[PDB]
C-alpha cells in the first residue's frame, strides 16, 4: 500500500508521504508525488485504487481553485475538508464510487493548523497526527507516545523520521524514499526528502 | 404561437430590454425601503403599505426577511415575486452551509439570486421578476456589508442606499448627511428617521407606518432584531424633537 | 405541448395588467366577508341561484381543506375548485410529513405560490379568484386572504367581491377585537345583508366557522337560526 | 423550453439582434487595453463614484485564470455569466491538458458561446464586449477582444464602449514602440486614452496591470493619481 | 456489521423537567482507533439534541442534511421545531432512503420549545420513530445499556440524579463493548441551563 | 406481533399486542398497530414497523383527499383496493401484512392484505407471528353474529395467545371497536404482564461519576 | 361594458372587465347545432328527453344520437358541437372506469361532473386549445340521495338540478319548468316524462311523433340507464 | 388449487377448491378461486393470489370499458385475449394459471385454458392447479361428449372432490357455478354435499 502522515504544531503541519508507484512486484517510479496542492496554504495526501486518487484529488483541486477565481479569496481547511467529504460521500452510494483515502492539511490565518485524516466511506475527523496505509499499524503508536501539542517543527522532523526508520526496520514493503512538505502563515515550504 | 408571444426576452432598437426597464418602473411605485451601514452594524427601515386598520399583525415583519443566521433582506416591488425570490434565497445559503459547513458569503448569495434573475432577462420566453432587494449582513470576510440588487440581475455594493418611492431624494439626502467612516448604529438608526420623513411625504413617520431591522454582531453571534414600535415612536420623537430645536 | 411564454408581462407603467383583469373578475364575484373574533373564525357568502331549478345542496362555496382550515372565494368557482383540490393536497403533503396539522399561514403561503406561477408561466392566465382561508391552531383563529397576484394577507375582518370597499367600511365601524364567535356570525350575515338584494335565506347565504373543535359550514338549519335574530 | 428564433436574418443581410446587442456595448463604460512589451494594461472609465458605493463590487476588470484577465463594456449582469463560463472553462482546460490555457483559447471559447447565443432558439446575444489579456506561457503579451456577435480578433491597443472610436483614434496616433518602451510610459498611455473620454480624470478611472508571470495588479487610486499628474 | 464498522453508542434519559443525552467519543476502523472526540450527538435547537450512532458518514450526512431542512423549516415558519415534528421530519429522511438505507440509528432528547416539557425517542434505519418516557438506547452496546438502565432507571429524577443514571450506565455498558468507548459525553439539558461533561472512562 | 379481527353483530372489533423486537430484544415495549385511516375505518399492522406505519399514513392521507371531494364516509373496499394496488407494485419489497377493518354504508367488513397484494375479506382474521395462535382460538370459539363483549373477551383472548405462546409478542392488548354508531379505540384494553417490583436500590448518589471537564451554557 | 384590449377574444385570457369571451362564445357553439336537451328529476326517476332532427332519409336513424350510456347507471344527453360532445363522453366513460378499478365502487354523478367540469377548466386556463362547444346533462339513482340530475358547461361550472335544459331553447324550457316545478315540482312519478316531453313540445312549438324525441330514464326500482323504444315514447305521448 | 370448468350445450359450469396456503398453513379456508370478468363471463384463478388477483382486476376494467364502448355484451374470447395478452407479457413476472369460461350470445359456452407462460387454448373440459394432476386420468375416463348442466355439475363436484382429498394444496369447501344465457347460478357444496369416495382396508 501507500503511506501518508500528518502531524500538527502549534503553527505549522508537517506531512510526508511514499515516492513508490507499483504496478504488481515491480516499483515503476521511486519519485512519485501524492500531495496535491489546493491552495497555496492547503495539500491533500491522497491514496487508494489506481485512477481515483488523481481524478477525485484533480477533480477536488481544480473546484478549489474555480472558487478563488469566482469570489477572490480561497477555501478555509475546513471548508475544503467538508467540500471533499461531501463529494466523496455523495459518490459512495453511487455507480461511480471512488476508493480514496486521504489527509487534508492547511493553515487558516485565523483557526490556525489543521489536518483532516478521511477514509474512502468520507468519515472526516480532525486529528492533532494522524496517517494513511498499512504502515500507519507500524507508526501510530510511536506518535501516540513522543506527539506533544507543542512540539516545534524540528522535534516533529524527527518524530517523522522515527516514524519512517520503524517502516524500514518492520514493515514487508520497500518504501525508501518520502515526500516531506509544511504549511504555515508563510505557506506550503517543500523540505529535504527523507531517503534511506 | 408567433401571433400571442411577447418576445420578453429581446433587445430594442437601441440596445434596451424593456421588460427588464418596464420591471423597474414598477419598483419605484413601490414602499420606499433605505439601508444604511454604520461601523457597528447595519440597518434596513422600510415604509409599511398594508397600514388599513382591519390588518392582523401575525408576522416577524411585512418587507423584511431573514435568509440566514447572518444575513437578511427588504423588496421593493411585486410581493409574489419577492416570496419566490426569498424561498429560493434561503436555499442558496442552506446549499452552500451542507457543502462546506460554513456561512454563505454575503455577496456570493446575491450573485446567485443575480444569476437566476439575469436568466430570465435572457431566455426562456417569460417576465422578469419585478422585484429590487436591498440585502444585509455579516461574514468573515468583509464584515458588515449592504448589496442592492435589481430586475436586470445587476447588484452593486453599497455604503447607503434607497430604493422605492421617492428613492431619487432619498439618495440625495444619504449622499449628502452620510459619513462614511463615522456612521454609529444610533446616528444610521437616525439618518434612517431623517431619509423616511421627507421619502414619505404621507405626514409625518407614524412608527406603524415604517418597519426597521438592524444586524449587528454580540459576542460572535450575529443578531436580527426588528425594532419594537415603542424604539421606533422614541425615535420618531427624537427626530421632531431635533428638528424644533433647530428653529 | 403549449405555449411557453408568458402571457403576463409588464407594461410601461410597470403594471400587469393580466392580474388587474383578474382582480376585476374577483370583484364582480358574489359577495363575502371573514371576521377573526377571539375564540374562532365566520366565513359567509351570499349564494343566490339563478333559478328554484337548481340544487342549492348541490355544490358549495364555502368548502373544507384539512379539519381546522375553511376557505371561501369570490370570482370563478371553476378556477376556487382548482385551487382547493391544489389546498388539500398541499395540506397532506405536509401532514404525511410533519405528521401534524398544517399551520394555517403554511398553507396560505403554499396556495399563494401556486397563484404567483399562473402569473410568470407561459400560457397560462392568473386565476381569477380571491381566497379567503379561516383557520385554528395554537390555540389562535387566523384569517388570510389570497390575491390572484399570489399576495396574501392577514386580516381581523374583511369584505371581498361586489360592494366590498362599503363593506370592508361597515365592518371597520362594526368590528370589535373582543367578540365571540356567535357575535361575530351576526356581523358576518349583516355585511352580506347591506348588499344582498332581495331576502337572505338558509339557502341564499352559506357560512362557515372555524373553533377549537375545528372547521365546519353551519347547516341551512344552524343559519336558519341566525337569520332569525 | 421556449423554442422561437430571437435572431433571425433580416432583408439586407443584417441579425437586427446582434446589431442591436452592440448598440448596448456602445452605450457602455469606455474600456481600453494596450499591449506593451512585458506588461498588458487594462483601464476602465468608472463613470459615476456614486461616493456611497463600495468600488470592489462594481469592478469590471476581472481574472478569468491566473494567466488571464479580461475587461468588458454593454451590460454588466450577461458579463458575470461569461465571466464565470471562462473561468470553469480554464478549469476545465487544465484538467484535461495539465497546462494554463492560452490567451487566444479562452478567446475563442467566450467568443463561440457569444456566437451560440445568435444562433439558438429561445435566447438573446449577449450584449457585451471584452477584452481578453495575458501572457502566453513563451511569455508573448496578448490582447484579444470579442464581439457580441462571437467575432474576435487579436491587437496591439484597442477601446470598447462608448467614446471607443474617439480613444481608437488616439491610440492609432500615440501607439508606437516609443510609447511602450516602458511599463510606466504603457499605463499612461492608457491613462491619456481613457482621458480623452473620462471628464474627471484620475477619480473616475480604474486599471490593472498584469507583468510577466505575476497576479493581475489592480493600481490603488493614489497610484492612478501620480501618473495623472505626471501626465500633466 | 455495517454498524459495528465505526462502532458507537448514544443514550437519551428523561428526568424531572429534564433530559440527558450521552454518547461515546471513539472514532475508529474496524479494531483501530483514529480520534477519541468524534461529535454523535448534534444541537437541532436551544433545548433539542440529536444523538446519531452507525457508519459515522452516515452520522455526519444525517446530521448535515437534517439542519439543511430544520433551518429552512424554522425560518419558513418563523418558529423553533417541537422535538415530535424532529422526529417526524428524521423518519421523512430515513425513509426516503428505504431501499439502500444510512446506517446510522437516532435518538432525540429534547425540552418542548414552549412548554419545556422532556421528549425522547429512537427512530430505526429506515425511520420508525419510537417514543419513550424512560430511556432510548442505540449502539453495538445496545443490549449492555438496557440491561443497565432497565435496573437503574427511577421516575422523576433531578437533573444531579439524571447525571449519575445516564453516566453510570453509560460507563459500565462501553465497558464490555471493545469497539465503543475512549470517552464519554453526557448534556443535561433543563430548561434554563445545557450542562456538558466529559467523563473519566476506561481508554483501553 | 400477534394482530387480529373479528365481524360482530353490530360492526367489527381488532386488537393487537404492543411489543416491537430488533432481533430477540424488546425495542418498544408499546407500540401502537393499530392505525387510524378513516374516522370508520381502522388498520391493525404487522410487518416492518415503518413500513406498516407509512403505507396506513399515505392511505389515510388519500382517503382523506377522496372523503373532502365526495363529501360521504369512506367505503372499506376503497382502502383494501388502495393497499392492495400499492403493495402489488413493490413485490413484497414493503413488508405490510395488515388488518384491515371498519364499517360503511354497505355494513362492517373486514380484509387481510399481504406483503405481496393479496387480500382476503373474511368473518375473522389474524397476522403476525401470533397469527396461529389467535387463529386456534377462533377456530375454536368465533361463532357468528356475535355481541361486543362477547366479541371483544375473542378478540382479546386470541392477542392472549399470541402474547403468551409468541416470542416475538408480548406486553398490552389494544382492541378498537367499530359500530356504525360508535368508534372506540381502547389503547390500554388489557395489562396481561408486567416487570417485578425492584428488590434493592441502586440509585448512585451525587459524586460516584468522576468528571473530567464541565460547561454550563446559560440559556435564556 | 365590452371592452377588449390584446387578444381577449382569440385566446382565454381576462378582458379589460375580467370576461373571458373565447369561453363565452363556446357557449354560442352548443347552439349551433340547432336541438335542445330537457332533464328532469322526479321522486324516485330522471328522465332525460332530446329533440332529435334526421336531415336525410339516407342516414341511418339508429346513429343519430344524443344519448350516451357512460356505466350501466350512468346515462348522458349531448347538446353542442356532435364531435366535441363524442370527445367528452368517451372521457367520461374512461373516468368512470379508472374510478370503480382505482375505489371499488361506481363513480357518484356529482363526482363524473366535477372530473369532466375540472377538465373543461384547464380549457379556459391555457391558451393552447379552445373551449370545448357542448354541455353534458348526466341521469344517475345515489344510494342515498336517489334521483340525480347534473349539468356541466364550457366553462368548468357544474351543479346539480332538479330540472334543466340546454340548447336553443334553454331559456324558453327553464321558465316553463320554473313554474312547474315551483307549483309542486315536476309532479313526481315516472310519468315525469310528461313534464319533460311537454316542456319540449310547449318551447319547440310541435306536437313530437314517436320518431322525433329521444327519451332516456333512470329509476330507484331499474337503475340502470334505459333508452326508452319509439313504442314507449309513443304511449306516453298518446297519453298526453 | 383445483379449478375446473366443463362446456354443456346452452352454457358452462366451473369448479373450484377453497384452500389458500402458506407453506402448509391455510391462511384462507373459504377463498373463492371463481371471479366474476363480466356478466355471464367468470374466471377460476389458480397460483399467486396477488398476481392472479390484480390480472382479473384489470381485465375487468378494460373489458367493462370496451363493452360499454362497443355497445353489446362482451365475447369469451375477448376477455381470454386481454388474459393471454397480460400473462404472456408479464409471463417472467407473474405466475397465474386462469380458466375463462363463460356464455356469449355468438358463439354459445366457451372454456378457454390461458396456462402459465401466456398460451390460451379452447377446450371441452379445463382443469387447472396442484391437484390438477390427480384427476387428469378421471376427467379423461369419465368425460362423455352430450353431458347436461346437471351431468356437467357433478363432474366437476366429483373431480374437484378426489383431487381435494390427495393435494394438501387442494380443500375446503367446493364452490360451483353454471353460466347461461339465463344468468350465472353459483353453489358451495360443504361437508356431506362434497362428494365421497370409500378407502380401502386390507
Ligand atoms: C406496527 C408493527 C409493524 C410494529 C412491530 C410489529 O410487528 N414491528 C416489529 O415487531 C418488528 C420485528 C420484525 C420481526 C418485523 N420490529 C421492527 O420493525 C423494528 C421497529 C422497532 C425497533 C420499533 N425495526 C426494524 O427492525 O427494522 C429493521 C429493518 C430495516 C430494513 C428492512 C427491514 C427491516
Ligand atoms: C390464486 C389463488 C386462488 C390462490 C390459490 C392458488 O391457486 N391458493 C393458494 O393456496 C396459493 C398457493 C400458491 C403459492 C401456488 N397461495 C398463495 O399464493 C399465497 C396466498 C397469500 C394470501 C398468503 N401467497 C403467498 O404465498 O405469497 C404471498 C405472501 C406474502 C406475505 C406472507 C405470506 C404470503
Amino acid at each position: 500500500m501507500e503511506y501518508l502522515i500528518g502531524i500538527q504544531g502549534p503553527d505549522y503541519v508537517l506531512v510526508a508521504s511514499d515516492r513508490v508507484a507499483a504496478s504488481n512486484i515491480v516499483q515503476m517510479k521511486d519519485d512519485h508525488d501524492k500531495m496535491f496542492k489546493m491552495s497555496e496554504k492547503i495539500l491533500l495526501l491522497c491514496v487508494g485504487e489506481a485512477g481515483d486518487t488523481v481524478q477525485f484529488a484533480e477533480y477536488i483541486q481544480k473546484n478549489v481553485q474555480l472558487y478563488k477565481m469566482r469570489n477572490g479569496y480561497e477555501l478555509s481547511p475546513t471548508a475544503a475538508a467538508n467540500f471533499t467529504r461531501r463529494n466523496l460521500a455523495d459518490c459512495l452510494r453511487s455507480r461511480t464510487p471512488y476508493h480514496v483515502n486521504l489527509l487534508l492539511a492547511g493553515y487558516d490565518e485565523h483557526e490556525g493548523p489543521a489536518l483532516y485524516y478521511m477514509d474512502y466511506l468520507a468519515a472526516l475527523a480532525k486529528a492533532p497526527f494522524a496517517a494513511h496505509g498499512y504502515g500507519a499499524f507500524l507508526t501510530l503508536s510511536i506518535l501516540d507516545r513522543y506527539y506533544t501539542p507543542t512540539i516545534s517543527r524540528e522535534r516533529a522532523v524527527e518524530l517523522l523520521r522515527k516514524c519512517l526508520e520503524e517502516l524500514q526496520k518492520r514493515f514487508i514493503l520497500n518504501l525508501p524514499t518520502f515526500s516531506v512538505r509544511i504549511i504555515d502563515k508563510n505557506g506550503i515550504h517543500d523540505l529535504d526528502n527523507i531517503s534511506f | 404561437s408567433r401571433r400571442y408571444d411577447s418576445r420578453t426576452t429581446i433587445f430594442s432598437p437601441e440596445g434596451r430590454l424593456y421588460q427588464v426597464e418596464y420591471a423597474m418602473e414598477a419598483i419605484g411605485h413601490a414602499g420606499t425601503c433605505l439601508g444604511i451601514l454604520a461601523n457597528d452594524g447595519v440597518l434596513l427601515a422600510a415604509e409599511r403599505r398594508n397600514i388599513h386598520k382591519l390588518l392582523d399583525e401575525v408576522f416577524f415583519s411585512e418587507k423584511i426577511y431573514k435568509l440566514n443566521e447572518d444575513m437578511a433582506c427588504s423588496v421593493a416591488g411585486i410581493t409574489s415575486d419577492a416570496n419566490v425570490l426569498t424561498n429560493e434565497l434561503r436555499l442558496i445559503a442552506q446549499r452552500y452551509l451542507l457543502q462546506y459547513q460554513e456561512p454563505i458569503p454575503c455577496e456570493q448569495l446575491v450573485t446567485a439570486l443575480c444569476d437566476i434573475k439575469q436568466a430570465y432577462t435572457q431566455f426562456g420566453g417569460k417576465r422578469p421578476f419585478g422585484v429590487s432587494l436591498l440585502y444585509i449582513g455579516w461574514d468573515k470576510h468583509y464584515g458588515f456589508q449592504l448589496y442592492q440588487s435589481d430586475p436586470s440581475g445587476n447588484y452593486g455594493g453599497w455604503k447607503a442606499t434607497c430604493i422605492g418611492n421617492n428613492s431619487a431624494a432619498a439618495v440625495s439626502m444619504l449622499k449628502q448627511d452620510y459619513k462614511e467612516g463615522e456612521m454609529t448604529l444610533k446616528s444610521a438608526l437616525a439618518l434612517a428617521i431623517k431619509v423616511l420623513n421627507k421619502t414619505m411625504d404621507v405626514s409625518k413617520l407614524s412608527a406603524e407606518k415604517v418597519e426597521i431591522a438592524t444586524l449587528t454582531r454580540e459576542n460572535g453571534k450575529t443578531v436580527i432584531r426588528v425594532l419594537k414600535q415603542k424604539e421606533v415612536e422614541q425615535l420618531i420623537k427624537k427626530h421632531e424633537e431635533e428638528e424644533a430645536k433647530a428653529e | 405541448r403549449g405555449y411557453s411564454f408568458s402571457l403576463t408581462t409588464f407594461s410601461p407603467s410597470g403594471k400587469l395588467v393580466q392580474i388587474e383583469y383578474a382582480l376585476a373578475a374577483v370583484a364582480g364575484g358574489a359577495p363575502s366577508v371573514g371576521i377573526k373574533a377571539a375564540n374562532g373564525v365566520v366565513l359567509a357568502t351570499e349564494k343566490k341561484q339563478k333559478s328554484i331549478l337548481y340544487d342549492e345542496r348541490s355544490v358549495h362555496k364555502v368548502e373544507p381543506i384539512t379539519k381546522h382550515i375553511g376557505l371561501v372565494y369570490s370570482g370563478m368557482g371553476p378556477d376556487y375548485r382548482v385551487l382547493v383540490h391544489r389546498a388539500r393536497k398541499l395540506a397532506q403533503q405536509y401532514y404525511l410529513v410533519y405528521q401534524e396539522p398544517i399551520p394555517t399561514a403554511q398553507l396560505v403561503q403554499r396556495v399563494a405560490s401556486v397563484m404567483q406561477e399562473y402569473t410568470q408561466s407561459g400560457g397560462v392566465r392568473p386565476f381569477g379568484v380571491s381566497l379567503l382561508i379561516c383557520g385554528w391552531n395554537e390555540g389562535r383563529p387566523y384569517l388570510f386572504q389570497s390575491d390572484p397576484s399570489g399576495a396574501y394577507f392577514a386580516w381581523k375582518a374583511t369584505a371581498m367581491g361586489k360592494n366590498y370597499v362599503n363593506g370592508k367600511t361597515f365592518l371597520e365601524k362594526r368590528y370589535n377585537e373582543d367578540l365571540e364567535l356567535e357575535d361575530a356570525i351576526h356581523t358576518a350575515i349583516l355585511t352580506l345583508k347591506e348588499s344582498f338584494e332581495g331576502q337572505m335565506t338558509e339557502d341564499n347565504i352559506e357560512v362557515g366557522i372555524c373553533n377549537e373543535a375545528g372547521f365546519r359550514r353551519l347547516t341551512p338549519t344552524e343559519v336558519k337560526d341566525y337569520l332569525a335574530a | 423550453s421556449y423554442d422561437r428564433a430571437i435572431t433571425v436574418f433580416s432583408p439586407d443581410g443584417h441579425l437586427f439582434q446582434v446589431e442591436y446587442a452592440q448598440e448596448a456595448v456602445k452605450k457602455g463604460s469606455t474600456a481600453v487595453g494596450v499591449r506593451g512589451r512585458d506588461i498588458v494594461v487594462l483601464g476602465v472609465e468608472k463613470k459615476s463614484v456614486a461616493k456611497l458605493q463600495d468600488e470592489r463590487t462594481v469592478r469590471k476588470i476581472c481574472a478569468l485564470d491566473d494567466n488571464v484577465c479580461m475587461a468588458f463594456a454593454g451590460l454588466t449582469a450577461d458579463a458575470r455569466i461569461v465571466i464565470n463560463r471562462a473561468r470553469v472553462e480554464c478549469q476545465s482546460h487544465r484538467l484535461t491538458v495539465e497546462d494554463p490555457v492560452t490567451v487566444e483559447y479562452i478567446t475563442r471559447y467566450i467568443a463561440s458561446l457569444k456566437q451560440r447565443y445568435t444562433q439558438s432558439n429561445g435566447r438573446r446575444p449577449f450584449g457585451i464586449s471584452a477584452l481578453i489579456v495575458g501572457f502566453d506561457f513563451d511569455g508573448t503579451p496578448r490582447l484579444y477582444q470579442t464581439d457580441p456577435s462571437g467575432t474576435y480578433h487579436a491587437w496591439k491597443a484597442n477601446a470598447i464602449g462608448r467614446g471607443a472610436k474617439s480613444v481608437r483614434e488616439f491610440l492609432e496616433k500615440n501607439y508606437t514602440d516609443e510609447a511602450i518602451e516602458t511599463d510606466d510610459l504603457t499605463i499612461k498611455l492608457v491613462i491619456k486614452a481613457l482621458l480623452e473620454v473620462v471628464q474627471s480624470g484620475g477619480k473616475n478611472i480604474e486599471l490593472a496591470v498584469m507583468r510577466r508571470d505575476q497576479s493581475l495588479k489592480i493600481l490603488n487610486p493614489e497610484e492612478i493619481e501620480k501618473y495623472v499628474a505626471e501626465i500633466e | 456489521s455495517i454498524m459495528s464498522y465505526n462502532g458507537g453508542a448514544v443514550m437519551a434519559m428523561k428526568g424531572k423537567n429534564c433530559v440527558a443525552i450521552a454518547a461515546d467519543r471513539r472514532f475508529g476502523i474496524q479494531a483501530q482507533m483514529v480520534t477519541t472526540d468524534f461529535q454523535k450527538i448534534f444541537p437541532m435547537g436551544d433545548r433539542l439534541y440529536i444523538g446519531l450512532a452507525g457508519l459515522a458518514t452516515d452520522v455526519q450526512t444525517v446530521a448535515q442534511r437534517l439542519k439543511f431542512r430544520l433551518n429552512l423549516y424554522e425560518l419558513k415558519e418563523g418558529r423553533q421545531i417541537k422535538p415530535y415534528t424532529l422526529m417526524s421530519m428524521v423518519a421523512n429522511l430515513l425513509y426516503e432512503k428505504r431501499f439502500g438505507p444510512y446506517y446510522t440509528e437516532p435518538v432525540i432528547a429534547g425540552l418542548d420549545p414552549k412548554t419545556f416539557k422532556p421528549f425522547i425517542c429512537s427512530l430505526d434505519l429506515i425511520g420508525c420513530p419510537m417514543v419513550t418516557d424512560d430511556f432510548v438506547v442505540s449502539g453495538t452496546c445496545a443490549e449492555q445499556m438496557y440491561g443497565m438502565c432497565e435496573s437503574l432507571w427511577e421516575p422523576n429524577m433531578d437533573p444531579d440524579h439524571l447525571f449519575e443514571t445516564i453516566s453510570q450506565a453509560m460507563l459500565n455498558a462501553v465497558d464490555r463493548d471493545a469497539v465503543s468507548g475512549m470517552g464519554v459525553i453526557v448534556h443535561i439539558i433543563e430548561k434554563d441551563k445545557i450542562t456538558t461533561r466529559t467523563l473519566k472512562a476506561r481508554m483501553d | 406481533t400477534t394482530i387480529a379481527g373479528v365481524v360482530y353483530k353490530d360492526g367489527i372489533v381488532l386488537g393487537a399486542d404492543t411489543r416491537a423486537t430488533e432481533g430477540m430484544v424488546v425495542a418498544d415495549k408499546n407500540c401502537s398497530k393499530i392505525h387510524f385511516i378513516s374516522p370508520n375505518i381502522y388498520c391493525c399492522g404487522a410487518g416492518t414497523a415503518a413500513d406498516t406505519d407509512m403505507t396506513t399514513q399515505l392511505i389515510s392521507s388519500n382517503l382523506e383527499l377522496h372523503s373532502l371531494s365526495t363529501g360521504r364516509l369512506p367505503r372499506v373496499v376503497t382502502a383494501n383496493r388502495m393497499l392492495k394496488q400499492m403493495l402489488f407494485r413493490y413485490q413484497g419489497y414493503i413488508g405490510a401484512a395488515l388488518v384491515l377493518g371498519g364499517v360503511d354504508v354497505t355494513g362492517p367488513h373486514l380484509y387481510s392484505i399481504y406483503p405481496h397484494g393479496s387480500t382476503d375479506k373474511l368473518p375473522y382474521v389474524t397476522m403476525g407471528s401470533g397469527s396461529l395462535a389467535a387463529m386456534a382460538v377462533f377456530e375454536d370459539k368465533f361463532r357468528p353474529d356475535m355481541e361486543e363483549e362477547e366479541a371483544k373477551n375473542l378478540v382479546s383472548e386470541a392477542i392472549a395467545a399470541g402474547i403468551f405462546n409468541d416470542l416475538g409478542s408480548g406486553s398490552n392488548i389494544d382492541l378498537c371497536v367499530i359500530s356504525k354508531n360508535k368508534l372506540d379505540f381502547l389503547r390500554p384494553y388489557t395489562v396481561p404482564n408486567k416487570k417485578g417490583t425492584r428488590l434493592g436500590r441502586y440509585r448512585c448518589e451525587k459524586g460516584t461519576t468522576a468528571v473530567l471537564t464541565e460547561k454550563i451554557t446559560p440559556l435564556e | 361594458r365590452g371592452s377588449s384590449a390584446g387578444f381577449d377574444r382569440h385566446i382565454t385570457i381576462f378582458s379589460p372587465e375580467g370576461r373571458l369571451y373565447q369561453v363565452e362564445y363556446a357557449f354560442k357553439a352548443i347552439n349551433q347545432g340547432g336541438l335542445t336537451s330537457v332533464a328532469v328529476r322526479g321522486k324516485d326517476c330522471a328522465v332525460i328527453v332530446t329533440q332529435k332532427k334526421v336531415p336525410d332519409k339516407l342516414l341511418d336513424s339508429s346513429t343519430v344520437t344524443h344519448l350516451f350510456k357512460i356505466t350501466e347507471n350512468i346515462g348522458c344527453v349531448m347538446t353542442g358541437m356532435t364531435a366535441d360532445s363524442r370527445s367528452q363522453v368517451q372521457r367520461a366513460r374512461y373516468e368512470a372506469a379508472n374510478w370503480k378499478y382505482k375505489y371499488g365502487y361506481e363513480i357518484p354523478v356529482d363526482m363524473l361532473c366535477k372530473r369532466i367540469a375540472d377538465i373543461s377548466q384547464v380549457y379556459t386556463q391555457n391558451a393552447e386549445m379552445r373551449p370545448l362547444g357542448c354541455c353534458m346533462i348526466l341521469i344517475g339513482i345515489d344510494e342515498e340521495q336517489g334521483p340525480q340530475v347534473y349539468k356541466c358547461d364550457p366553462a368548468g361550472y357544474y351543479c346539480g338540478f332538479k330540472a334543466t335544459a340546454a340548447g336553443v331553447k334553454q331559456t324558453e324550457s327553464t321558465s316553463f319548468l320554473e313554474k312547474k316545478v315551483k307549483k309542486k315540482f315536476d309532479w313526481t312519478f315516472e310519468q315525469t316524462v310528461e313534464t319533460a316531453i311537454t316542456c319540449l313540445s310547449t318551447v319547440l312549438s310541435i306536437d313530437f311523433k314517436p320518431s322525433e324525441i329521444e327519451v332516456g330514464v333512470v329509476t330507484v326500482e331499474n337503475p340502470k340507464f334505459r333508452i326508452l323504444t319509439e313504442a314507449e315514447i309513443d304511449a306516453h305521448l298518446v297519453a298526453l | 388449487t383445483t379449478i375446473m370448468a366443463v362446456q354443456f350445450d346452452g352454457g358452462v359450469v366451473l369448479g373450484a377448491d377453497s384452500r389458500t396456503t402458506t407453506g402448509s398453513y391455510i391462511a384462507n379456508r373459504v377463498t373463492d378461486k371463481l371471479t366474476p370478468i363480466h356478466d355471464r363471463i367468470f374466471c377460476c384463478r389458480s397460483g399467486s393470489a396477488a398476481d392472479t388477483q390484480a390480472v382479473a382486476d384489470a381485465v375487468t376494467y378494460q373489458l367493462g370499458f370496451h363493452s360499454i364502448e362497443l355497445n353489446e355484451p362482451p365475447l369469451v374470447h375477448t376477455a381470454a385475449s386481454l388474459f393471454k395478452e397480460m400473462c404472456y407479457r408479464y409471463r417472467e413476472d407473474l405466475m397465474a394459471g386462469i380458466i375463462i369460461a363463460g356464455w356469449d350470445p355468438q358463439e354459445g359456452g366457451q372454456v378457454y385454458s390461458v396456462p402459465m407462460g401466456g398460451m390460451m387454448v379452447r377446450q371441452s373440459f379445463a382443469i387447472g392447479g396442484s391437484g390438477s394432476s390427480y384427476i387428469y386420468g378421471y376427467v379423461d375416463a369419465t368425460y362423455r361428449e352430450g353431458m347436461t348442466k346437471e351431468e356437467c355439475l357433478q363432474f366437476t363436484a366429483n373431480a374437484l372432490a378426489l383431487a381435494m382429498e390427495r393435494d394438501g394444496s387442494s380443500g375446503g369447501v367446493i364452490r360451483l357455478a353454471a353460466i347461461a344465457e339465463s344468468g350465472v347460478e353459483r353453489q358451495v357444496l360443504l361437508g356431506d354435499q362434497i362428494p365421497k369416495f370409500a378407502v380401502a382396508t386390507l
